RNA sequence: CAUGGAAUCUGUGAAUUUGAAAUCUUCGUGCAGAUGCGAAGGCGCUGGCAAGGGACGAAGAGACCCUAUGCAGCUUCGCUGG
RNA sequence: UACCGUACUGCAAACCGACUCAGGUGGGCUAGUAUAUAUACUCAGGCCAUAGAAUCAACCAUGUUAAAGGAACUCGGCAAAAU
RNA sequence: AGUCAUAGGUAGCAGAACGUUCUGGAACAAUUACGCUGAAAACAGUAACAGAAUUGAAGCUGCUAACAUAAGUAACACUAAAUGGAUAACAUGGCCGUAAGCCCAAGGUUUUGCAUAACAAACAGUGAAUACGGUU
RNA sequence: ACGUCUAUUGGACCCGAAACCGAUCGAUCUAGCGACGUGCAGGUCUGACUUUAAUCAGGACCGAACCCGUGUCUGUUGCAAGAGACUGGGAU
RNA sequence: GGGAUUGCUGACUGAUAGUGCAAACAGUACUGUGAAGGAACUAAUGAAACUGGGCUAUAAGUGCGCAUUCCACCAAUACGU
């Protein structure tokens, strides 16, 4: 009867016929160019006077090994 | 006066009468759902996406 | 398995904002996917030879940035990255007609398009590699060029 | 304004004679190509014919004239 | 009648139905010379009807809502070319054209 | 007289209706106004284009009247109730 | 200095009317004769695809002209004409 | 096995049978049937004895499906107008021009581009870098 | 007891109402209200203010954009389950 | 009373039947603003309406796959293979 046990059940029923999108769900992907739905993205600042500033911690830093040239292990093992 | 077109659509008003919150927001629109739910019904509301 | 959620637009309007963090981590393990489209067979061989070009097109998710990008295209492939544009493309809907006939529709998964500008590496710069003739002649050339033809219908033989 | 009765076989043909069309008591028939058609009308190249070889047309000479071409 | 005044009837009209007629009296006559060994102009179209084909159901929009229907029709061609025991008369007199004029 | 339908040809291409029909006229008869019964007579057969007297043309199992253990709403010095 | 929109259509064959439906659909920009965004012709621009082909049917719709009269028509000058 | 008597029927009442599906009695169609007739009818020609029935259909302006009739009939008349052997690029003519032009909004959501048929949707296409609209 | 036929209670041989009682969904059509924003070509008349002057009023008048639908005609399984043409009414 | 496994259970039904659905995606397509309503479709065989033409005018065998019971290994108490 609760508000958050109604919104489960109805992501358990969705749960079920999920997959590559086929049949209402081939229509209902277009709400995406007809609200401005926002994406899955991490924002990386906030507006002040309209101008957007990136909090320059919030840039993205992605952690590479020091050479990937020459290490010993493949993405293949051999049979 | 022709009849028959009734239908005006709009999203804003779509969204805003038969959406998942204004169904959420009173309880017999929670019976609304839970029956749409022991129905079986693919498209619980009008603006379900994924 | 768990899998992607429905989302309802009432939800997204009632519950917005999304909010930065605070804390933002060096991401070890990323889990980021980029490919290229078909390039031009020249294109092909400029990039067989000394691996460079000045735009390259990408597919990528929806659920990545301009940043993420080029700090990633920066980071690992050890290009210059100078501007990206990103497009978000709808799926294409495709028809796979059954048994008894139904029209099975279905629908791809949404995917972002990010046009990537490059610089050239590190002295190698020449190889932007590109008579005159006069504005007032081009105009007036293409003012008595004859007009393209109207497009032709599907049953229309011409 | 409306059929009271359904209409049976052997009426409807005797209603439907006005559709028929009559047959044609004459051809013109090109020996050489084989087509066919009526004697008033040209069924060479120069109109609808694919099959022509010229040869239904036996002579044409005329060599001579002469004229100002405007240009 | 006769295959060839046959093909003349068929080449005088500008129906549409000619034309299919003359395809089907084309695939006869290719039949009944190169697979079978029938003498060419004896041939009599002795056999020829046409029979129901597959529609295709379509609608129509009357008036006050009411339906109708734009069904395409289609049909099938049964020919039958005989071999007569003699030439028969070619009913149709061949006349010279306009282009045999000196 | 002008324009556009209609009429001719080519191409696309419905629906109302329909017990089965191979459905003449007059007079009479008849559930009381007969294409179908009786008497007499007429009629080569089939159509196109027109006109609509008939087929109690077709279109609504409700125009009006009556009936129901009938409903519904309304009215009141009809009845009963806080 | 990120994220979302950016194709195409939008007085319409792509929206709302079961339709390629003579209906309904908001705002803005604009040249000359010329003078008002009215009216006639035209600029920029666009269009002459969604049945075609001839011809003197009757009849129907929409109009032009009509001798002498003139509401005599008709329930009623309705409709046309007229200013 | 020879004489006599009875046999029009609506509503209604009584009696005798035919047929369909399934089951019990161990199994009645593996390799088919097909001399075309028989019987008063319902029907029969792949048992019979009993039993259990969602058991018999021209007849409810019944429901579903298919196929006819009207009938190749009506319709393809709101508009600017087309012509040259093409829904032509070219030429000629015409129509709108406060629209039938241009730019957007709402709504639609790929309807958008490519082949002198073709094997082409399976392929492409929407780039914020002017303090563009939103998000505030 | 079984079999058959009636009878009673059940929806009780089948199909068919108008109904009545509850509690879901609907003001995207339409009626009223409320908040924010936008629009009303061209002229005409009257009253007022200021005038070396680029201001206001009238449920004013004629008339486009726009709103409505008076009369006639067409249409009546229509272009349209209420439309078209011409006249019309309002248009600070 | 209710929710899932099993039924050497069925004089229950067999694709207009049986659930609304035996099916690649049935509470689907589709209808409606919405609540809500809500189909058709198995594999062969191919009846009738309908429309053209013609005419008339030996209740058996043999193979596979299991189930029952024997046997010999068994957890050694229902059979475990
Ligand atoms: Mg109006
Ligand atoms: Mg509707
Ligand atoms: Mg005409
Ligand atoms: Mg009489
Ligand atoms: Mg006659
Ligand atoms: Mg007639
Ligand atoms: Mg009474
Ligand atoms: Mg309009
Ligand atoms: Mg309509
Ligand atoms: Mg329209
Ligand atoms: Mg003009
Ligand atoms: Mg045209
Ligand atoms: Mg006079
Ligand atoms: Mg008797
Ligand atoms: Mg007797
Ligand atoms: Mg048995
Ligand atoms: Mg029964
Ligand atoms: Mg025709
Ligand atoms: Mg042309
Ligand atoms: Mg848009
Ligand atoms: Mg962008
Ligand atoms: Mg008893
Ligand atoms: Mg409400
Ligand atoms: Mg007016
Ligand atoms: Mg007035
Ligand atoms: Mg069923
Ligand atoms: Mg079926
Ligand atoms: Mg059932
Ligand atoms: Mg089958
Ligand atoms: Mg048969
Ligand atoms: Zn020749």
């Amino acid at each position: 009867i609760g508000r958050e046990a109604v919104v489960d059940l109805i992501q358990q029923s969705a749960a079920k016929q999920s997959g590559i999108r086929k049949g209402w769900q081939v229509k209902a992907a277009t709400w995406v160019k007809r609200v401005h739905v926002d994406r899955g993205d991490v924002k990386v600042g906030r507006l002040e006077g309209g101008e957007f500033q990136v909090l320059p911690h919030l840039r993205p830093r992605y952690f590479v090994p020091a050479d990937l040239d020459k290490f010993q292990l493949k993405p293949y093992v051999e049979v | 006066g022709n009849r028959g077109n009734t239908y005006q659509p709009s999203r804003r008003k779509r969204v805003n009468r038969h959406g998942l919150e204004k169904r959420l927001s009173t309880p017999q629109g929670r019976e609304v759902l839970l029956r749409r739910l022991r129905k079986g019904r693919w498209r619980i509301t009008v603006d379900s996406f994924r | 398995e768990q899998e992607t959620r429905l989302r309802f637009v009432s939800s997204e309007w009632r519950s917005g904002r999304p909010q930065p963090p605070e804390r933002r981590i060096p991401i070890c393990f990323p889990n980021i996917t980029l490919q290229m489209m078909k390039l031009t067979p020249e294109q092909m061989d400029q990039v067989k030879e000394t691996g460079w070009l000045r735009e390259v097109a990408f597919k990528t998710t929806p659920d990545v940035t301009k940043l993420e990008i080029a700090a990633f295209l920066q980071s690992v492939y050890g290009m210059n990255v100078e501007r990206v544009s990103t497009i978000n493309y709808l799926g294409r809907r495709r028809l796979a007609i059954s048994r008894n006939g139904k029209r099975l529709w279905w629908r791809e998964d949404d995917w972002k398009k990010a046009y990537v500008i490059f610089r050239p590496p590190a002295g190698q710069e020449h190889l932007l590699t590109r008579q005159q003739r006069p504005v007032i002649e081009q105009i007036r050339e293409a003012a008595r060029a004859p007009r393209l033809p109207p497009r032709p219908y599907p049953w229309e033989r011409r | 304004a409306t059929p009271k009765k359904k209409l049976s076989l052997h009426r409807r043909g005797n209603r439907r004679v006005w559709y028929w069309l009559k047959r044609k008591t004459e051809v013109a028939k090109c020996s050489y190509c084989g087509a066919l058609s009526g004697r008033n009308q040209m069924f060479s190249g120069a109109a609808g014919n694919s099959a022509c070889t010229g040869q239904c047309v036996e002579q044409a000479p005329t060599p001579p004239a002469s004229s100002y071409p405007a240009e | 009648l006769p295959y060839p005044d046959a093909v003349a009837q068929c080449s005088l009209v500008p129906h549409k139905a000619a034309r299919y007629m003359l395809q089907a009296l084309e695939a006869a006559h290719a039949d009944a010379t190169e697979v079978k060994g029938l003498d060419a102009e004896r041939l009599v179209v002795g056999t020829v009807f046409v029979t129901r084909g597959a529609y295709e159901p379509g609608i129509s929009y009357h008036s006050k809502g009411r339906p109708g229907s734009k069904t395409f029709h289609r049909s099938h061609i049964r020919v039958v070319l005989n071999q007569a025991a003699e030439r028969p008369a070619p009913f149709a007199r061949i006349v010279a054209p306009l282009m045999s004029r000196r």
